[PDB]
RNA sequence: GCAUUGCUGGUGCAGCGCAGCGCGGACGCCCGAACCUGGUCAGAGCCGGAAGGCAGCAGCCAUAAGGGAUGCUUUGCGGGUGCCGUUGCCUUCCGGCAAUGC
């Protein structure tokens, strides 16, 4: 970032900015769309100062995330249902543990559902997150129907008077249609107790994931209808610039960001601070 | 468009000329844009563009096919060899109780692949497998491998969360050698390469137990980040194999070319599902065409080449079979070149009805009958005379004269 | 916390059904009969006084019999197929509301 100050504006510096934009996994259709706004913006004001390119980039990137900045409002409904969906191994179950503790912080009663009745010891894994927060977990032995288990967890969340219910699902890849109609099947049985439910369809996306995130958002939204996004494992070298392509194409709001394996390592999404961390020249 | 049909014919034209940057620069942009969309890192993309350039111009020029399509072959062929120099490099088991260490980032597919590895080495390779977990961080990660071990029918090593990961791997090998287990499959926690703390744990574990196979598990959909990941994980640990997971997905899998380039260690396994059955031995030919994306171009190049290859072989086989020098096809060509002469042999060599009759008999014969006179027999002789309007003796007379001709041809010239 | 009881749900079988895989045929594409299929019949053959015909081989085109690569197509048959659907059911296994008891 600091190396850009002591440089003159030319076609070589624009190529230096494009390569540092692509290395963030932003895309091709998304990177070249911003460069078209920058080359037009450099003639609009006619500025040959290095201080302007860093500012102009933060302005246009911050404009995209301005459309998708709405925070999650779990209050009002009883029980508010949050359906956790995404591909295999993105942080879904761990994110629920982080979420349930930020809602207890807000002063709302939380209950959990063990829906990954396909992966080994997934019930046991969510049960540990329940014990870490001192929250009830409605669960059945792995192999049982996920849709019918979440249905029994809602019937429990209603009767025990719970403010927020976070429902877990299995790791499913968008191309596996049978697993996709299984996700639709979950929501179908949910409407039998509350037509508004699920009140949120939170999609967890790994920061290190590339252009697969495009179809990950597309086919998950086309099937159930996403209303939330959590960009987890962002604590590493992973910038996860692919989120700019997602919001520009589908406009699903980003609710939280995963920055560690601990319960406290979760923050709500902030647009302006996210751009500053994208070009972070730190070791 | 009207200019569209005009511009298409100009490029479709046979480019006999040397493969130079002028034709490349226009179509090289399609390759660079596909590779970036495939999720291949920039240092490997930029180095591979220069790698193709040295081979493209260097005497590799074809007369047929589009100039922007004959360079695609150089991209495709160099992609297969760069990905898999050796096809199916299996885990070494020619030493005492073999140690297989599994390491990668958080949630790559380690414990599942340990389970999928169990079934491979147990059913297909018939070995005494022992599974261990050093993951004392992920909730119920120990119970996860315990169920996976029960699924395949492989013996599992007990562990606690209170137990130190360095002591688990040390005591694991102790029980492995005692019961003479063929392979010791070691599963470790999710580790971020940035973290100095746990990256020192895996290094200490790699030292504690000498792993004959250090398999680096990485997700198939991982983007540009794979550059930072492959560098640090090879610079810290001496890797011997890569395990690519979630390959069943619609993701191009650009990281696979990114991992093989930076580490230089060959990919050994491919995961094609959540199930235990979902393990395939590495093959680059399949994954190379999946990273490229453009299959409609390669489908025609391999279809046009085959059309040319079959035509070049068929037109040469007929010439090699007719290379004997003489047959009735050559004899008929001699008659017409003689009849064309306005003076005739009758007036030159000091009988006319014989030559006119001889042309009709060979004319009634098939292509096979002309090439080989020996196949003409009983019913074959009766067919020639019926259509020619001659006799069985006329055909037999003609064949005798031809037999003495080839005897005279082979003896002289 | 445990049992009993009611309702409900999943697993679990079992029977139909789909999806799928294997094998057989359709349809189609391509190849394809010296002669004993047809069209066209060069050369050559025949009948008549001529004029005109008749017969027909190669080739070339079409194509029975029969091969071959394959197909979001169609169907019949069969499964140490099945992160599907459905009806039925029993032994246990496990959940969800609700009533009692220690
Ligand atoms: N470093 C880091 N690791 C994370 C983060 N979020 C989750 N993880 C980790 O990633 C791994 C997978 O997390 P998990 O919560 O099991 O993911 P999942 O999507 O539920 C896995 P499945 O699809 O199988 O249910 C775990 O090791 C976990 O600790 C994060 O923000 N940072
Ligand atoms: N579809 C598909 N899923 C896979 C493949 N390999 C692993 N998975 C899945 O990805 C998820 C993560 O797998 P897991 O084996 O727990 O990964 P891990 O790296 O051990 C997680 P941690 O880092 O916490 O130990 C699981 O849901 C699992 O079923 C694959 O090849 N295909
Ligand atoms: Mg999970
Ligand atoms: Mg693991």
């Amino acid at each position: 970032i600091s190396l850009f100050r002591g440089k003159k504006i030319d076609d070589d510096l624009f190529e230096e900015l494009e390569e540092q934009l692509l290395i963030a996994d932003v895309g091709v259709e998304t990177t070249r769309k911003i460069i078209t706004n920058l080359t037009e913006g450099a003639s609009r004001k006619q500025l040959r100062d290095a201080e302007a390119l860093y500012g102009l980039l933060k302005e246009e990137m911050g404009e995209i995330l301005a459309k998708v900045d709405e925070p999650l409002n779990v209050e009002g409904k009883a029980p508010f249902v949050i359906l956790m969906v995404g591909v295999n191994g993105v942080g879904k179950t761990t994110t629920i543990g982080k979420l349930a503790r930020q809602f207890e912080q807000q002063g709302k009663s939380v209950m959990l559902a063990a829906g990954d009745t396909f992966r080994a010891a997934a019930v046991e894994q969510l049960q540990v997150w329940g014990q870490r927060n001192n929250i009830p977990v409605i669960a059945q032995h792995t192999g049982a129907d996920s849709a019918s288990v979440i249905f029994d967890a809602i019937q429990a969340a209603k009767a025990r008077n719970i403010d927020v219910l976070i429902a877990d699902t299995a790791g499913r890849l968008q191309n596996k249609s049978h697993l996709m109609e299984e996700l639709k099947k979950i929501v179908r049985v949910m409407k039998k107790l509350d037509v508004e439910a699920p009140h949120e369809v939170m999609l967890t996306i790994d920061a290190s994931t590339g252009q697969n995130a495009v179809s990950q958002a597309k086919l998950f939204h086309e099937a159930v209808g996403l209303t939330g996004i959590t960009l987890t494992k962002l604590d590493g070298t992973a910038k996860g610039g692919v989120i700019f392509s997602v919001a520009d194409q589908f406009g699903i709001p980003i609710r939280y960001i995963g920055v560690g394996e601990r319960i406290e390592d979760l923050r709500p999404f902030k647009a302006d601070d996210f751009i500053e961390a994208l070009f972070a020249r730190e070791d | 468009n009207l200019t569209d049909r005009l511009s298409r014919t100009l490029r479709n034209i046979s480019g006999r000329g040397r493969l130079t940057e002028d034709n490349v620069k226009d179509t090289l942009r399609e390759v660079r844009m596909a590779l970036l969309e495939a999720d291949v890192a920039l240092p490997v993309v930029r180095e591979f563009i220069n790698r193709v350039k040295e081979k493209a111009v260097g005497h590799e020029v074809n007369k047929s096919l589009t100039p922007g399509q004959e360079f695609v072959k150089i991209v495709r062929n160099e992609l297969v060899a760069a990905m898999g120099e050796e096809n199916q490099t299996l885990n070494l088991a020619a030493q005492p109780p073999a140690v297989v260490l599994m390491a990668g980032l958080q949630g790559a597919g380690k414990t599942t692949s340990v389970g999928k590895l169990g079934k491979f080495l147990r059913e297909k390779h018939k070995k005494k497998v022992l599974v261990v977990s050093a993951d004392v961080y992920r909730p119920a990660a120990i119970k996860q491998l315990e169920t996976l071990a029960e699924q395949v029918g492989v013996d599992f090593f007990p562990s606690d969360v209170g137990q130190k990961p360095v002591d688990i791997v040390n005591a694991a090998l102790k029980e492995a050698k005692l019961k003479f287990y063929d392979v010791l499959l070691v599963d470790t926690a999710g580790r971020l390469h940035v973290d100095e703390a746990m990256m020192d744990e895996i290094k200490q574990v790699h030292a504690s137990i000498n792993p004959v196979e250090t398999l680096f598990v990485v997700d198939a959909m991982t983007g540009q980040d794979a550059a930072n990941t492959a560098k640090a994980f090879n610079e810290a640990l001496p890797l011997t194999g890569v395990v690519l997971t979630k390959v069943d997905g619609d993701a191009r899998g650009g990281a696979a070319l990114s991992i093989r380039h930076i580490t230089g260690k060959p990919i050994k396994f491919l995961g094609v599902g959540e199930k235990t059955e979902a393990l395939e031995p590495f093959h680059p030919d399949r994954i190379a065409s999946r990273i490229l994306g453009m299959g409609d171009v390669l489908s025609l190049i391999e279809d046009i080449e085959s059309k040319v290859d079959r035509a070049q072989a068929e037109k040469l086989a007929s010439k090699l079979k007719k290379g004997d020098g003489f047959d009735l096809n050559d004899f008929l060509e001699q008659l017409r070149q003689m009849k064309n002469m306005g003076g005739m042999a009758s007036l030159m060599g000091k009988d006319d009805k014989v030559l006119v009759r001889m042309e009709a008999i060979i004319n009634s014969m098939t292509m096979k009958e002309r090439a080989k006179p020996e196949i003409i027999k009983g019913s074959r002789k009766r067919r020639i005379a019926a259509g020619s309007g001659m006799q069985v003796q006329d055909v037999n007379r003609l064949l005798k004269q031809f037999d003495d001709m080839q005897r005279m041809m082979k003896k002289m010239k």
